[PDB]
RNA sequence: AGAGCAUGACAUAUACUGUUGUGUCGAUAUUUUCUCCUCGGACCUUGAAAAUUUAUGGUGGGGACACGCAAACUUCUCAA
RNA sequence: GGUACAAUGGUAUGCGUAGAAGUGUUUGGCGUAAGCCUGCAUGGAGCUGCCAUUGGUACAGAUCUUGGUGGAUAGUAGCAAAUAAUCGAAUGAGAGCCUUGGAGGACUGAAGUGGAGAAGGGUUUCGUGUGAACAGUGGUUGAUCACGAGUUAGUCGGUCCUAAGUUCAAGGCGAAAGCGAAAAUUUUCAAGUAAAACAUAAUUUUGAACGAAAGGGAAUACGGUUCCAAUUCCGUAACCUGUUGAGUAUCCGUUUGUUAUUAAAUAUGGGCCUCGUGCUCAUCCUGGCAACAGGAACGACCAUAAAGAAGCCGUCGAGAGA
RNA sequence: UUAUAUACAACCUCAACUCAUAUGGGACUACCCCCUGAAUUUAAGCAUAUUAAUUAGGGGAGGAAAAGAAACUAACAAGGAUUUUCUUAGUAGCGGCGAGCGAAAAGAAAACAGUUCAGCACUAAGUCACUUUGUCUAUAUGGCAAAUGUGAGAUGCAGUG
RNA sequence: AACUCUAAGCGGUGGAUCACUCGGCUCAUGGGUCGAUGAAGAACGCAGCAAACUGUGCGUCAUCGUGUGAACUGCAGGACACAUGAACAUCGACAUUUUGAACGCAUAUCGCAGUCCAUGCUG
RNA sequence: UGCUUGGACUACAUAUGGUUGAGGGUUGUA
């Protein structure tokens, strides 16, 4: 999950995170929150196993 | 670290200034990870420090960019609008002094014949 | 409604960040006299007319 | 996928789970539900429009030739 | 004529943190009176007498204005519509509530107080925490208050199409604004081209856009999952749109396996020729008397037809659900 | 050319362009210019009148704007663009001659600044805008020249006046 | 020490009175500056902890250059970034989101285009 | 070719040129 910025439309995100984090994605869903923030539920794909790629981020 | 100074990063090249643009928008992306998920100093504050030192690092490459097309839109008359001039609407139509203040040649030949004479009077 | 524009959604929004209290370290700054939140609504009393 | 689900017989302590059986016949009347089809009536009242889609017809024009190499925005089947 | 208030000009070698203004008061007074001086108490930084000149200059009333307060009245005001709760337990500082769970008596009685949506609302949802205020009694609870979270789509909608209508476009008009026009204005105002020849050449003007989360309109369902979302996540099985790719309506008589008979083979006919391999002809699919049928079998434009495309009351029959 | 049958031309009236270059809308409100225009009120009623050539409405500019160098006064011994103040003057006039209204010349000040066209026997288009090329020195809707390249211009551009 | 009447004292309720004043108002002076180079205005975003106001525009409570020359402060955190400059002013550089006269068409829509240049995935 | 992403542009009215032009509107060498 991320907060992205209000106005990336879901090839954003999934252009964004390859560039930043060397991934593939499976699917991205996207929400615009009630306080006004766009969600990104990005599923990675089968290889890229979500938690080694959580704790190269910095969370946990 | 030293304070991005943009006396010291006018010096750069292109090259060097957008390779350190990536690596200090990295930083700011690893501490905006760190703000939320408790970052463990009472704050690396450095949100700030390089929430700023980035916009000089625009600001340098950006006025070094407009200073060149400046140099390249010398000698050419239709310059584009960003480089001309904004002075205020008002002033920029309102006859360029250069003919505001040009005279016909009955007035120019009214001109040389009689002068303002420079006189006293009592006796 | 449940079928909102984007534009009632993000006006909708800014009211609800903007209905937060006044932070109490600011009432520990240097004469200050910000005391409560004067621009609280809730919900229930008061209408947004939008 | 005795799928899954549900009812139900045990077994396994949170010790990070397995399992045996069932799930079958017949026939009502729902003028009171929903759909489908039929066939009507009232009216000096006759009960929308457009994108969209298809079939046909037409003149030209396109292709196709056997001693076989083919084809097919192919109104066919599949794949990425 | 006199007295209260505030100022300005002069004046008092005025007063004042050793306590000014103000206020309070059975301190003592003075004045016919308006009012004044004084003590003490509170108060904490300014103020008074005189001469002149003043002015937003004196309040009991205006169903005056603003604010505060009293009775009435702690109440014979009242908190009585919608049948109704009771037992025991736990929690707690305190329990009739909403706090919970158990048992139990009842009600709504499905045209519901059940379960979902549209307007509208906007975080009220949910978890944890909770103290005042609020919940016209209480409150340990809350649609309250603090903190944390929560809304996932090619298939559901919007978005696309028009309706009634609307906004604009220069015929126009008006001093203009603008018509509470509806312009229908407007030399070629619009189309068309695997795009041409003694005009390239055939054709059309109501311009334009908006206006339906109930009309029209491509495509999805189940099982599972959460503190909080699901035709959206998960699993499973499909589908639509668009763009490419692959397969697959034309695997002959001659003559290879084969002497012809044939076999590979939607599959030839003709005439002669040593027969023919010589020569020549031929495939934009077949079947059924028909109603019509099959896996495909000339969307490149014109033309016509149909679908979209429809009301209300009834109705034999059928299936579904119950 | 033009039996609207081969061209060719040139004008004139009009088009079209996501052509090159440019220009314009909107804001403010105190003053300013152009417009449109009431009624309360007063007249002890009320219609003309008054309020008012004003509130409101509409449009357009500037640091001021408008006005402005006589188709003006006077009747003198004559004055001499505009605008502002003083006075004229609550006057002359105007008015149900009622309510009411109401200027100007002269005089005294402040300030002072004057001019340009069209139209004649100017008597060689003697002019202008682009564009390009030399080439000056703002980051120039500039400076000069070259080609006088393309156009405006004889349905009249400059100079004189 | 029923209640009542009246007075003062003490406590309350209330917020007058007086004294204050980074605010009004009135008079005068100097000056002349918006916008198709996108104004005024609107909207939403932006702070380590911020809701408002104030400031601003993804470079988002700031900003180049200058001036001055040690702070900012509610709390942290850093200032080794005076001693090659904090915080402030100042502002001439760069910049300024969606809008708005608002300009591809619309807009109770973050709706629908076109033309073009690039990149990012076939060949 | 292929979908995405980023950028430049695409309002109207006008002036002057440019460029393409219309008109049995006047005419002309043939």
């Amino acid at each position: 999950v991320f907060l992205t910025h209000l106005r990336a439309n879901k090839n954003h995100v999934r252009a964004a995170v390859r560039k930043l984090y060397d991934i593939k994605v499976a699917k991205v869903n996207v929400l615009i929150r009630p306080d006004g923030q766009k969600k990104a539920y990005v599923r990675l794909a089968r290889d890229y196993d979500a938690l080694d790629i959580a704790n190269k981020i910095g969370i946990i | 670290m030293v304070k991005v100074k943009c006396s010291e990063l006018r010096i750069k090249d292109k090259k060097e200034l957008t390779k350190q643009l990536d690596e200090l928008k990295n930083e700011l992306l690893s501490l905006r990870v760190a703000k939320v998920t408790g970052g463990a100093p009472s704050k690396l504050s450095k949100i700030r420090v390089v929430r700023k030192a980035i916009a000089r690092v625009y600001i340098v490459m950006h006025q070094k960019q407009k200073e060149n097309l400046r140099k390249v839109f010398k000698n050419k008359k239709y310059k584009p609008l960003d480089l001309r001039k904004k002075k205020t609407r008002a002033i920029r139509k309102a006859l360029s002094p250069r003919d505001a203040n040009r005279k016909t040649l009955k007035e120019i030949r009214k001109r040389s014949v009689f002068p303002q004479r420079k006189f006293a009077v009592k006796a | 409604a449940a079928h909102k524009s984007f534009r009632i959604k993000q006006k909708l929004a800014k009211k609800l960040k903007q209905n937060r209290s006044v932070p109490q370290w600011v009432r520990l700054r240097t004469g200050n006299t910000i005391r409560y939140n004067a621009k609280r609504r809730h919900w229930r009393r008061t209408k947004l007319k939008l």
